[PDB]
C-alpha cells in the first residue's frame, strides 16, 4: 500500500528566509545582445516580473569580468 | 570571453525594468580590471556609480563572478586573500558614494571544490567584514550530459544537502552569523539541458533546491535566468512562462518566510520529499497560523500522505501541478488542479485557483508530480 505518515515539527520557526527568498538572474551575457532593449522592454516580460515581486534581480554572469561601462556610448 | 563595453543607456533599461518589475536590483562588477600589482583597478566602477549616483539609482552590488576560474578563464590568477582586500576598496567606495548605506554581496564563488574551499574562508578571513552576505553558486548537472533520469534521481538532489553543508562549514568557521545567499543557480550549468531545463520535469529540482535552500538557512536563491539565452530560463525566447515559472508564482503566493519541517516516517524517505512553511498570510484566503505543506513525488505510483494529529481533521487546499500532455515531463505546459496555465493577456496573470479536499482524506500525490497543501485553521503560534 501506498499510505505516508508525515512528522511535523511546528514549536517554532526554525529559519526566516527574506521575503525574497525565490530571486533570480539575467546573465550579464545579455547585455552583448543587441535586442537587449527590445527584450527588457517587453511588457509581457515585466507583468512576468512583477509577479515574482519581491526579488533580488542579479545582472551577473561569466560577463561580469570582461564587461567595461563606457560613458561616451 | 573577450573585453566588450556597455551605454549609459544598458544601465537604463535594466533599471527601469527592475524598478518597474518591484524587483531590487543586485550589479555585478568587473573584478578582472588589475593593477600592475594585481590589486583591482576601480577607475571604471568610479565612473558607473557616479553615473548612477547622477540619476538616483537605488541598487546594490557584487564584484567578481566565479572567482575561482579566473585561472582558466582570464589566465590570471587572483587569491580570496587579495580577493578580499578589493571588496574593501569597493566598501570604502560605497561609503563614500552617495549610495553609502547600499547592500555589498560576494563572492559569488562555485560550488564546494577543495580549492573553491580554501579560497572562500581566505576571501572572508580578509573581506568577512564588509558583505552583507555570502554567495555562492549550485548546478546538479553539466548541461552537455544530463539525462532526464538525472533529473528524476533522489540521489542527485540529495548531493546539494552536502554542498550547503561545505558552505555552512566555510562561514561558521570565518564568519558566524551572515547570511548565504546562492548567488547563481539552475539544474544544470553551459546554459542548460535541452529539454529539460525548460520543461516540467526541471521542477523536480527547483522545488526541492528552494525546500533544502529554505530548510538548511539559505535566506535568497537566485535562479539562473528569469529569461535568457539558457534553457534554465523561467520565460522562453516568445516571452512565454515556462513550467518553472508557473512552479515559482505558485511558490511566492502560498509559502511564508517563517520555514518549519516536515518528514515521512519509514527508512526510505528518499522519493516522497517534503517541506513546511507557515502560509503566506499576504493571501487574503488564508489566515496566521495556517501552514503549507509542498511535497514532491519521484515514486511511478501515487502516494497517500497522512497529517500528523491535531491536523488529521483540517481542510486542506490542494495545488497539485501535472503537465499537459502530450509530452509528459518533457512538457512546456503545467496544469493546476487540471487546469492549464496561461496568461489572460500580456498584462494579465491568471488566479490559481485552490481546490479544497474533503476534511480527514489523505493527501493524494501521483507518481512524478509536485503539490501544496495550506492546511487552514492550523492555528499554529509559530505562525502568529
Ligand atoms: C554561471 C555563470 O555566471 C553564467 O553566466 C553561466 O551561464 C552562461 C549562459 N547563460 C545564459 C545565456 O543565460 C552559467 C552556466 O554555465 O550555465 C553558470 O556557469
Ligand atoms: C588603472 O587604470 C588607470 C586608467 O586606465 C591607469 O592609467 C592606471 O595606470 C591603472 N593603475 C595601476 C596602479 O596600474
Ligand atoms: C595572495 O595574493 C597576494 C597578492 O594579492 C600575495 O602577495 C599573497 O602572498 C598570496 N598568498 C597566497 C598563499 O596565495
Ligand atoms: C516502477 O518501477 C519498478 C522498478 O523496480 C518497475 O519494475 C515497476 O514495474 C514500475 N511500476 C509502475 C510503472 O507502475
Amino acid at each position: 500500500q501506498d499510505v505516508v505518515d508525515l512528522d511535523f515539527f511546528t514549536q517554532e520557526p526554525l529559519h526566516l528566509v527574506s521575503p525574497s527568498f525565490l530571486s533570480v538572474t539575467i546573465d550579464a551575457n545579455l547585455a552583448t545582445d543587441p535586442r537587449f532593449l527590445i527584450l527588457l522592454g517587453s511588457p509581457k516580460l515585466r507583468t512576468l516580473a512583477r509577479g515574482l515581486s519581491p526579488a533580488y534581480l542579479r545582472f551577473g554572469g561569466t560577463k561580469t569580468d570582461f564587461l567595461i561601462f563606457d560613458p561616451k556610448k | 570571453f573577450k573585453n566588450s563595453t556597455y551605454s549609459r543607456s544598458s544601465v537604463d533599461v535594466l533599471y527601469t525594468f527592475a524598478n518597474c518589475s518591484g524587483l531590487d536590483l543586485i550589479f555585478g562588477l568587473n573584478a578582472l580590471l588589475r593593477t600592475a600589482d594585481l590589486q583591482w583597478n576601480s577607475s571604471n566602477a568610479q565612473l558607473l556609480l557616479d553615473y548612477c549616483s547622477s540619476k538616483g539609482y537605488n541598487i546594490s552590488w557584487e564584484l567578481g563572478n566565479e572567482p575561482n576560474s579566473f585561472l582558466k578563464k582570464a589566465d590570471i590568477f587572483i587569491n580570496g586573500s587579495q580577493l578580499g582586500e578589493d571588496f574593501i576598496q569597493l566598501h570604502k567606495l560605497l561609503r563614500k558614494s552617495t549610495f553609502k548605506n547600499a547592500k555589498l554581496y560576494g563572492p559569488d564563488v562555485g560550488q564546494p571544490r577543495r580549492k573553491t574551499a580554501k579560497m572562500l574562508k581566505s576571501f572572508l578571513k580578509a573581506g568577512g567584514e564588509v558583505i552583507d552576505s555570502v554567495t555562492w553558486h549550485h548546478y546538479y548537472l553539466n548541461g552537455r550530459t544530463a539525462t532526464r533520469e538525472d533529473f528524476l534521481n533522489p540521489d542527485v538532489l540529495d548531493i546539494f544537502i552536502s554542498s550547503v553543508q561545505k558552505v555552512f562549514q566555510v562561514v561558521e568557521s570565518t564568519r558566524p552569523g551572515k547570511k548565504v545567499w546562492l548567488g547563481e543557480t539552475s539544474s544544470a550549468y553551459g546554459g542548460g539541458a535541452p529539454l529539460l531545463s525548460d520543461t516540467f520535469a526541471a521542477g523536480f529540482m527547483w522545488l526541492d533546491k528552494l525546500g533544502l535552500s529554505a530548510r538548511m538557512g539559505i535566506e535568497v536563491v537566485m535562479r539562473q535566468v528569469f529569461f535568457g539565452a539558457g534553457n534554465y530560463h523561467l520565460v522562453d525566447e516568445n516571452f512565454d512562462p515556462l513550467p518553472d515559472y508557473w512552479l515559482s508564482l505558485l511558490f511566492k503566493k502560498l509559502v511564508g518566510t517563517k520555514v518549519l519541517m516536515a518528514s515521512v516516517q519509514g527508512s526510505k524517505r528518499r522519493k516522497l520529499r517534503v517541506y513546511l512553511h507557515c502560509t503566506n498570510t499576504d493571501n487574503p484566503r488564508y489566515k496566521e497560523g495556517d501552514l503549507t505543506l509542498y511535497a514532491i513525488n519521484l515514486h511511478n505510483v501515487t502516494k497517500y500522505l497522512r497529517l500528523p494529529y491535531p491536523f488529521s481533521n483540517k481542510q486542506v487546499d490542494k495545488y497539485l501541478l501535472r503537465p499537459l500532455g502530450p509530452h509528459g515531463l518533457l512538457s512546456k505546459s503545467v496544469q493546476l488542479n487540471g487546469l492549464t496555465l496561461k496568461m489572460v493577456d500580456d498584462q494579465t496573470l491568471p488566479p490559481l485557483m485552490e481546490k479544497p479536499l474533503r476534511p480527514g482524506s489523505s493527501l493524494g500525490l501521483p507518481a512524478f508530480s509536485y503539490s501544496f497543501f495550506v492546511i487552514r485553521n492550523a492555528k499554529v503560534a509559530a505562525c502568529i
